[PDB]
RNA sequence: CCGCUGAAAGCAUCUAAGCGGGAAGCCCGCCCCAAGAUGAGGCCUCCCACGGCGUCAAGCCGGUAAGGACCCGGGAAGACC
RNA sequence: UCGAUGUCGGCUCGUCGCAUCCUGGGGCUGAAGAAGGUCCCAAGGGUUGGGCUGUUCGCCCAUUAAAGCGGCACGCGAGCU
RNA sequence: CAAGUCUGGGCUAAGUGGUAAAGGAUGUGGCGCCGCGAAGACAGCC
């Protein structure tokens, strides 16, 4: 028997910006790198993930007609409390929104799949407000 | 076509002549670079796309090259008995009937001409402004009121 | 005017798909259909 | 966008032109502006704006003389309005002038936990014919197994008033300079001696 | 819903490239809540020291500082809070 | 579901759907004007007070811009009748 | 969410796919077979 299982991992810090990128085709890959699932020690129950920020998030590619086609919703828990927004909108404002809904919903959804989360870091952009090292990927 | 200039760039393709310059902008579908004493397009593939394309590209530049060696022309015939129509500065207080003359602010490369006084004419280098103009114009008080009153292009009435 | 069958009613009428949808146009406007 | 802090006194009525005009009046005593927000460092623009003059000198952590007019801070605080940016050295009532429409922020009265069919003016049950433990009760509150629960925002019993409150475009009928005052057109949220906020309208 | 310019289709077409009009409806604008917006934000101004002991900064007690509680007089605030 | 799921209507409280009764757009008209008809888009907001019947509904009186039709266990009796 | 953002060839532009019929349509693509064209009108001004 072996437990491989590795003691405290040095999480890696990435700069990734494919400006002209599908969004989805990119979140899929944020979100691999989110999990330590690249990286050989892959452990399911720990967060030896990376740190990804977005740089030049808005400028996000995306095929067919998904702006008024695509359409973001918020039921406020009230009566009438849905709301549509369409994609349109959304880079609008908050463009840096679009990219981080598109990769939380392909994270897993528990504790660690919010703690995760918060080890992505996007920007409309680019200027990515941390000096903190960042091999770039491309 | 003599004293009027076709450049190329990208997208987009200038026309200078003696009236103004106009940019057409164009498919990539194309590899139009000034060419002869005229200018000719083509295209690739003969799918849907391109032979759409084609033919729209041709006119659009023809219509851009009669357009700075003079292309203003288009004309209003006003009927019904109180209207008519009068120049101030360079815009158009045409009353029609309503209780209050409606006033005509002319927009950028473009003059209204007021011979008669139930006569008027746009003046432009372009064509897709002027046409619209025309419209904007017409639908003051579009015609057809089991006829006569109102105003008309040079196209006529059905009774 | 708005039919599910929209058909040509007279020569001078013409059928014509803008923005999705079937419309009709003839020269005169009782003919004009749209597809719904 | 003008603005004072000021004190509701209390209204009456005057004659104009030959008309009993209803008045509320306000002292709007001289709002030295303490500090100024800048789009630079605070992020948005608007003055701070101080009001009630006197203090035995309580002003501990909040010394901030910093500004000329720090003149012992006024009790009743300092707020901002939005944005505006003035003479920067105190605030007059000389700002409006007979004409003019203000809106006004106060506090509305405090009416303590109240019925529904006061907080909301249900009609409540009948005074007879039926049964007798629910005249100032609100009904129903739900339908049954679809949804199986109450919603959000449902108009209930509770904590009603002594809460924020801006009636909007009153007239100012007159400004007396000489003794910070101001009339308007009656009925201003609050109470007397109630502090409020007096801002030009939003008809434009 | 109405148009401008406009091919595929020498004509025609509001449309396939583009461009204009156009609803008490959508978004913003107005009023009120709102950073437990654990993504817990900003600005102004204040108090600053180890004094004694662990594995060496609390995971340390004991006095403190700016400040804050308690107790008391009350209030168009309030069931209590 | 019979070791119990109170079973019409009324009141009170609502909230939703659009196949829209007003109000806003609009195209046809056997549209002169005014007023209709018909279909298309559109619930944001509105959609009255009485006589008769337990009534639902309906008919009637007087109005109205209008006096819509439905769902919510024929919504709602640990809320009342 | 374990294992291919695998290879080779087509369609489709509706998010169709992501669940409905009679019936409508110069929406697309692929195979067919005839009209009939220097007795040079298929569409556009005599």
């Amino acid at each position: 028997m072996k437990t491989y299982v590795p003691k405290q991992v040095e999480p890696r810090w990435v700069l990734i910006d494919a400006e002209g990128k599908t969004l989805g085709r990119l979140a899929t890959k944020i979100a691999t790198l989110l999990r330590g699932k690249h990286r050989p020690d892959w452990t399911p129950n720990v967060a030896m993930g990376d740190f990804v920020v977005v740089v030049n998030a808005d400028k996000i590619r995306v095929t067919g007609k998904k702006l008024e086609q695509k359409i973001y919703t918020r039921y406020s828990g009230y009566p009438g409390g849905l709301k549509k927004i369409p994609l349109e909108k959304m880079l609008a404002t908050h463009p840096e929104r679009v990219l981080e809904h598109a990769v939380k919903g392909m994270l897993p959804k528990g504790p660690l799949g919010r703690r995760l989360f918060k080890r992505l870091k996007v920007y409309a952009g680019p200027d990515h407000p941390h000096q903190a090292q960042r091999p770039e990927k491309l | 076509p003599k004293g009027v200039s076709v450049e190329v760039a990208p997208g987009r393709v200038k026309v200078k002549g003696p009236k103004g310059e106009l940019e057409v902008p164009v498919s990539p579908e194309m590899r139009v670079v000034v060419e002869e004493g005229v200018v000719r397009v083509e295209r690739p593939s003969d799918e849907r796309r391109h032979k759409s394309l084609h033919g729209l590209t041709r006119t659009l530049i023809a219509n851009a090259v009669k357009g700075v060696s003079e292309g203003y022309s288009k004309e209003l015939l006003i009927k019904g008995i109180g209207y008519r129509a009068r120049l101030v500065g360079r815009a158009l207080e045409l009353t029609v009937g309503f209780s209050h003359p409606v006033v005509v602010e002319p927009p950028e490369g473009i003059t209204f001409e007021v011979p008669e006084p139930t006569r008027v004419r746009v003046s432009g280098i372009d064509k897709q402004k002027v046409g619209q103009v025309a419209a904007n114009i017409r639908a003051i008080r579009k015609p057809s009121a089991y006829h006569e009153k109102g105003i008309y292009y040079a196209g006529e009435p059905v009774r | 005017k708005v039919r599910a069958s929209v058909k040509r009613i007279c020569d001078k009428c013409k059928v014509i798909r803008r923005h999705g949808r079937v419309y009709v146009i003839c020269e005169n406007p009782k003919h004009k259909q749209r597809q719904g | 966008m003008k603005g004072i802090l000021g004190v509701k006194v209390g209204m009456t009525r005057i004659f104009r032109d030959d008309r009993a005009v209803p008045v509320t009046v306000i002292l709007a005593g001289p709002c030295p502006v303490v500090q100024r927000r800048t789009p630079e460092k605070d992020g948005y623009t608007a003055v701070q704006l101080g009001f009630l003059p006197q203090n035995p000198k309580r002003v501990n952590r909040p010394l901030k003389g910093h500004f000329a007019k720090a003149g012992v801070e006024p009790v009743r605080i300092l707020r901002e309005i939005r944005d505006f940016n003035p003479e920067g050295d105190t605030v007059t009532v000389e700002i409006f002038k007979p004409g003019e429409r203000v809106d006004v922020t106060g506090t509305s009265k405090g009416r303590g936990f109240a019925g529904v069919m006061k907080r909301w003016n249900f009609a409540g049950g009948p005074d007879s014919h039926g049964a007798h433990k629910i005249h100032r009760h609100p009904g129903s509150i739900g339908n049954r197994k679809t949804p199986g629960r109450v919603y959000k925002g449902k108009k209930m019993a509770g904590h009603y008033g002594a809460e924020r409150v801006t009636v909007m475009n009153l007239e100012v009928v007159d400004v007396i300079p000489e003794e910070n005052l101001l009339l308007v057109k009656g009925a201003v949220p609050g109470p007397n001696g109630g502090l409020v906020i007096v801002r030009e309208t939003k008809k434009a």
